[PDB]
RNA sequence: GGCGUAAAGCGCACGCAGGCGGUUUGUUAAGUCAGAUGUGAAAUCCCCGGGCUCAACCUGGGAACUGCAUCUGAUACUGGCAAGCUUGAGUCUCGUAGAGGGGGGUAGAAUUCCAGGUGUAGCGGUGAAAUGCGUAGAGAUCUGGAGGAAUACCGGUGGCGAAGGCGGCCCCCUGGACGAAGACUGACGCUCAGGUGCGAAAGCGUGGGGAGCAAACAGGAUUAGAUACCCUGGUAGUCCACGCCGUAAACGAUGUCGACUUGGAGGUUGUGCCGGCGUGGCUUCCGGAGCUAACGCGUUAAGUCGACCGCCUGGGGA
RNA sequence: AUGUUGAUAU
């Protein structure tokens, strides 16, 4: 998840 | 397996000599011999599947012996499966 | 060469039966307390030839390159070489001495360098260590490269005790087209070997037999 | 079980030259020794022998050139699998005539050469070259 | 053209049809081969020409139509028929090793439970715990008893079996393999679609049995959660009889049979000649040529060949 | 003991 990464 | 004794009282049956072990005859008729004894082992022993294929061999060798004999002979074959009481 | 000389000097003795290599089979006389026994009969004929085409590249004036590195075959090969007044390599063959003699000859010219600077007194310029490296630099070099110094070029012939054992030079030698000359052991392989000697090729006394005879008939061959 | 005995004499020839054996020996036959004269006759074997009466044995000395063996190939092309018959004009030329073809004509065994020669066609029994 | 690992060897066998078939002689002439004759419409294609200004196009003659049939020869090979032969295959004699199979019996070690003695506060369990067990006396220790299941050591890249598989000891019934000497039969063989049989474990049916173990399940933990791994329990099941299922990475991921082609080191089981020297069977590891995309395989081939069968044809969908 | 994950194209 989060809606759509990495940071 | 069939005794010594048995084996050689069939020999002498079925040979032209004491010491013709290798003829048709003789062979069908040593194989007539130890099939029908394990007649008796397999009514008791069903399960004895590892012995049956043993059973299974004598008689398909049997089978093929048969075969060799009529297309040879008809008339020794014809006489063989009399004797020994086979249907074919 | 004689037949006897073969048999008091122990020609005859291969390696054990077990270690044999089966293209020795033509060459093996039989097997005596488990060890097979080379055919002096094959030997004999096969070295004669050996030594006649030697004799022959020697009078076209050829460069013979006698090739030994086992530990008591060493001296035998730079005592044969040097009675000769041809090449040798008596310590470990560099990979890529004769393929690659483009690269080792620039080595072999560090070898005639450094000589020619310790006998001039060069070595006393320098601080002590830095000669002492040129010491220890000169004796390695003087191992590798000492038989074939002076050589100058690719050689003309390899000599060679235990094709095995030295089997990068053969396969060298057989890359250029250099006729392989070689004592051949029942262990060993004779399929780059272009003149077998069916041979023992451990003992001392075997090897300053086969040495000393194409030696003598190298040296034969550049007096005639 | 043995099946091709012909195959069987090619295999020994083509083994036994891979091996560099200087002679190969089989049970002998009419039809092996028939093929055994083609390969002297054209200088494909050195030699042959039969010995033996009620189990004779073909025994063929192989031929080595230069080091090689001089039967570069030697291939069963009739077989009982499938059983190959050409005509006169259909005959086979192996390596563009350097090889043979050993045919079983009418008149017997023989090359592809001699049975173009003899007008026959025939069994097609191997290609050696 | 492929099928050890890329897609591909049926799990294994027996075997009918079929395919294939050691060696010698004769015979036949079906296959096969040779020749001849008839036919193979014309056009088309092809070749050498001719005609339209050229070409396309048109057209003369040939060649071709690889085929089919008939007749007459050839007889090596294949087939048929007849008679052989012993080398493939099989029979007999004597012996050898074996967890080969089926049936019955029995032994010792251990677990659990039951009863009782001694004894007293823990036991058990884990990474750490807790659930659990225990003063109603556990755990530990000793005695006696019951019952089921499996057979330590021997034990071995040991053995046996078609494969699946088979392990205490004893007996009964029984299959195969191997070796040595001959003798005997005389190709009786190989392979095998369909067919038939056997086929681990799990599972199913009926009736037994049930110590230990353990899907499910329950509880305790762990964790963000933990429908898991760990812990405490625990039912089917695992065991027996009979029947069914018919599948497994049922594997050497390698079909069966036969022949041939350098070596080395073992294991196991016969045997001959006198600890050595041979010679058979089965088997483990390495490796040569050769083979292979490579890895590797390598006389137990994935090398060199033959016979027959099975199977593959991009990934997914399946 | 346990001990998750890393948007699309390039
Ligand atoms: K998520
Ligand atoms: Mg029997
Ligand atoms: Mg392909
Ligand atoms: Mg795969
Ligand atoms: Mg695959
Ligand atoms: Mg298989
Ligand atoms: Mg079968
Ligand atoms: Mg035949
Ligand atoms: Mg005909
Ligand atoms: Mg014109
Ligand atoms: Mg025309
Ligand atoms: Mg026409
Ligand atoms: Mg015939
Ligand atoms: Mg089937
Ligand atoms: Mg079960
Ligand atoms: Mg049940
Ligand atoms: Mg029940
Ligand atoms: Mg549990
Ligand atoms: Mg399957
Ligand atoms: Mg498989
Ligand atoms: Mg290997
Ligand atoms: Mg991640």
């Amino acid at each position: 998840x989060x809606a759509x990464x990495a940071g | 397996s069939l005794s010594t004794e048995a084996t050689a009282k069939i020999v002498s049956e079925f040979g032209r000599d004491a010491n013709d072990t290798g003829s048709t005859e003789v062979q069908v008729a040593l194989l007539t011999a130890q099939i029908n004894h394990l007649q008796g082992h397999f009514a008791e022993h069903k399960k004895d599947h590892h012995s049956r294929r043993g059973l299974l061999r004598m008689v398909s060798q049997r089978r093929k012996l048969l075969d060799y004999l009529k297309r040879k002979d008809v008339a020794r074959y014809t006489q063989l499966i009399e004797r020994l009481g086979l249907r074919r | 060469v004689s037949m006897r000389d073969m048999l008091k000097a122990g020609v005859h003795f291969g390696h054990q039966t077990r270690y044999w290599n089966p293209k020795m089979k033509p060459f093996i006389f039989g097997a005596r307390n488990k060890v097979h026994i080379i055919n002096l009969e094959k030997t004999v004929p096969m070295f004669n030839e050996a030594l006649a085409e030697l004799n022959k590249i020697a009078s076209r004036k050829g460069k013979i390159l006698f090739v030994g590195t086992k530990r008591a075959a060493s001296e035998a090969v730079k005592d044969a070489a040097l009675s000769c007044d041809q090449f040798f390599v008596n310590h470990r063959w560099l990979g890529g001495m004769l393929t690659n003699w483009k690269t080792v000859r620039q080595s072999i010219k560090r070898l005639k360098d450094l000589e020619t600077q310790s006998q001039d007194g060069t070595f006393d310029k320098l601080t002590k260590k830095e000669a002492l490296m040129r010491t220890r630099e000169l004796e390695k070099l003087e191992n590798s490269l000492g038989g074939i110094k002076d050589m100058g070029g690719l050689p003309d012939a390899l000599f060679v005790i235990d094709a095995d054992h030295e089997h990068i030079a053969i396969k060298e030698a057989n890359n250029l087209g250099i006729p392989v000359f070689a004592i051949v052991d029942t262990n060993s392989d004779p399929d780059g070997v272009d003149f077998v000697i069916p041979g023992n090729d451990d003992a001392i006394r075997a090897v300053t037999l086969y040495l000393g005879a194409v030696a003598a008939t190298v040296r034969e061959g550049r007096s005639q | 079980s043995m099946q091709d005995p012909i195959a069987d004499m090619l295999t020994r020839i083509r083994n036994g030259q891979a091996a560099n054996k200087a002679a190969v020996t089989m049970p002998s036959s009419k039809l092996k020794v028939a093929i055994a004269n083609v390969l002297k006759e054209e200088g494909f074997i050195e030699d042959f022998k039969v010995e033996g009466d009620t189990k004779p044995e073909l025994e063929l000395t192989l031929k080595y050139f230069q080091g090689k063996a001089v039967v570069e190939s030697i291939q069963r092309v009739s077989r009982p699998g499938l059983r190959i018959y050409k005509r006169k004009d259909e005959l086979p030329k192996v390596m563009a005539g350097l090889g043979i073809a050993v045919v079983s004509t009418s008149k017997g065994v023989m090359t592809d050469r001699a049975a173009r020669q003899a007008g026959l066609g025939g069994e097609i029994i191997c290609y050696v070259a």
